[PDB]
């Protein structure tokens, strides 16, 4: 096997999958996109970014539900990207497809904040293709709960950013993530434990190849890989929270079927 | 679970 290939196959699947990127997201945070940062320019921002939305309809729901939605709308679409990429990811389109699901099921939120450290500073995150920057305080400003859903994803994504990864390498930890054989319910266990073992010693091999001066990258990362497991059983409870007592902010159809018996 | 993810599936297929 080359593993060395194996590592460049993933990362142009990425590259090609995802429309956001690091390099990408860097050249934007340096220097433009349009600031959110009180509800003047929320609002000024949903006009050119999000049109339809407020082209009346929902534009007399809170603030705070008219963001959830364009967040909705967004995980919608990382989780097309993240499928496609799964797809291109070697090994993963010969397993059954109960297990693409199952492992697509429990992995896609992991993947998803992880990446969205890339967007992110301690100052923001970059939104909407590029276009938008929203304010870590104008988060926290929300009402309750809306307020509790990012900040605990800008915690984890400061110390990820520490360890200074590139897309060579979040391509393959994304890989790490989703290839993972522990998830509840898999047919194949011994089938998938053997895929991730390889995905993991390929990420191996990577770090010690992109990342000779941090010996320790590689067991950083597998507690990060630990730490994101926890930070989405606790976004699925919160969510549970929010689609449960607020009326305007029920589930697009397809998170409902992710979440649904997930934790 | 393909039967109680029909979205996915489609996302799959
Ligand atoms: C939706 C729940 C129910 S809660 C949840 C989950 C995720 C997020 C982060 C969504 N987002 C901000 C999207 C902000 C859009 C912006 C709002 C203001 C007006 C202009 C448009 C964003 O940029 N996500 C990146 C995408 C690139 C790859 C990484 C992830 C927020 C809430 C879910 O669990 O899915």
């Amino acid at each position: 096997a080359d593993l060395k290939s194996l590592a460049k196959r993933i990362y142009e699947a990425y590259l090609k999958n995802f429309n956001m990127n690091k390099v990408k997201a860097r050249v934007i945070l340096s220097g433009p996109p349009f600031v959110i940062h009180d509800m003047e320019t929320l609002c000024m921002a949903e006009k050119t970014l999000v049109a339809k939305l407020v082209a009346n309809g929902i534009q007399n729901k809170e603030a705070e539900v008219r963001i959830f939605h364009c967040c909705q709308c967004t995980s919608v679409e990382t989780v097309t990207e993240l499928t496609e990429f799964a797809k291109a990811i070697p090994g993963f389109a010969n397993l059954d497809l109960n297990d693409q699901v199952t492992l697509l099921k429990y992995g896609v939120y992991e993947a998803i904040f992880a990446m969205l450290s890339s967007v992110m500073n301690k100052d923001g995150m970059l939104v909407a293709y590029g276009n938008g920057f929203i304010t870590r305080e104008f988060l926290k400003s929300l009402r309750k709960p809306f307020c509790d859903i990012m900040e605990p994803k800008f915690d984890f994504a400061m110390k990820f950013n520490a360890l200074e990864l590139d897309d060579s390498d979040i391509s393959l930890f994304v890989a790490a993530i989703i290839c993972c054989g522990d998830r509840p319910g898999l047919l194949n266990v011994g089938h998938i434990e053997k895929m991730q073992e390889g995905i993991v010693h390929v990420l191996r091999l990577h770090l010690q190849s992109n990342h000779p001066d941090d010996i320790f990258l590689f067991p950083k990362l597998l507690q990060k890989m630990a730490d994101l497991r926890q930070l989405v059983t606790e976004h699925a409870q919160l969510v549970q929270i929010i689609k449960k007592t607020e009326s305007d902010a029920a589930l697009h159809p397809l998170l409902q079927e992710i979440y649904r018996d997930m934790y | 679970n393909t039967k109680n993810h029909p979205m996915l599936m489609n996302l799959l297929k």
